[PDB]
């Protein structure tokens, strides 16, 4: 869930097998902000969910052109 | 300044076919491509900071790049102002959006007169 | 975007920077399935919207049990 | 087996706010913590395998647990078909479900009686 990384650069073999198992870990780190470590198959699910979500208010903001735009 | 790749202006695409109307089904990435190639393009070689004039490439690009032969003007429109408000400018419908649209897919208004407009309605 | 896992452990400080400027790095090998880093920030927004569209079906299937419980 | 965490409750919770009414901005992470806290607690006291016996625990516990001043017996109903519906059982409406979760929060319906009910309804 939460290694530092150290950890990850020596066990960075383990992390994949954790993530690919179904984890979501964490990379802390002493200067900045961290990171997080994911499989692509629910990354990629989480990013469409955001993108949906963006359309949905692009498109319920712009709905009289929309609708108006399909008659002309 | 981000942008919107030929992936995500595929996806608006079929999202606004599937909410509004439409064929769905017949979307060419190879247009897709084509269409934010040519809007990069365009930013690149003529060194365009104006958010404005970017969104109104997007319109225009997009009106014109027939990515199916359906819903153009309104992938055309979403994008330009999907463009903005992911560039951190807040935007709305506005009575005039259908008509600048229809303009600019026939060529009647030009990329300029749409960012004028854009500017006018949604830059301070 | 895509590289191999020796790259990254060796340049791994540069991913954290490429990372939290933006970037979104997939981590591949060879006979498995791959990973993808990203920052904390955008990826748990990612992960938020999938919860919203979560709880939303939810609540479109329990409609009706929920507009009666306000009541009660 | 896959549960629902402190921060994913209040969530909920909010989100049922916003959507149904109730008086929003409110939530207790602490009481969200604590309702999870049982739930976990109750699971490995009694060692409960059966997926209607804990969906029944956060109906109990949080119907009873007071996340916040309103919308309580919604979040209870929601969080417990959304475990199940997390753990590969489909769930659906039922005129039951509204008795039955007032019952949970009266103290009328004990845990069993609740894991009963839902067995009934979404078992196999
Ligand atoms: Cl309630």
């Amino acid at each position: 869930q939460s290694i530092n990384f150290r950890t990850a650069r020596g066990n960075l073999s383990e992390v994949m097998n954790n993530v690919e198992a179904g984890e979501e870990v964490e990379i802390t780190r002493r200067g900045r902000e961290p990171a997080v470590i994911a499989s692509k198959a629910t990354f990629e699910a989480y990013k469409k969910a955001a993108l949906d979500a963006e359309f949905a208010s692009l498109f319920d903001t712009l709905d009289s052109t929309n609708k108006e735009l399909v008659n002309r | 300044m981000r942008h919107i790749s030929p992936e995500e202006l595929i996806a608006l695409h079929d999202a606004n076919i599937s909410r509004y109307g439409g064929l769905p089904g017949m979307s060419d990435p190879g247009r897709a491509e084509a269409i934010i190639g040519r809007v990069q393009a365009r930013v690149a070689y003529e060194e365009i900071t104006d958010l404005f004039e970017v969104s109104a490439t997007y319109l225009v690009a997009t009106a014109r790049g027939h990515i199916s032969n359906d819903a153009n003007k309104r992938t055309a429109l979403n994008s330009a102002l999907l463009f903005l408000r992911r560039n951190g400018v807040q935007v709305f419908d506005s009575p005039e959006l259908a008509d600048l649209t229809v303009g600019a897919a026939t060529g009647e208004i030009s990329v300029s007169s749409v960012a004028d407009t854009l500017r006018r309605l949604y830059g301070s």
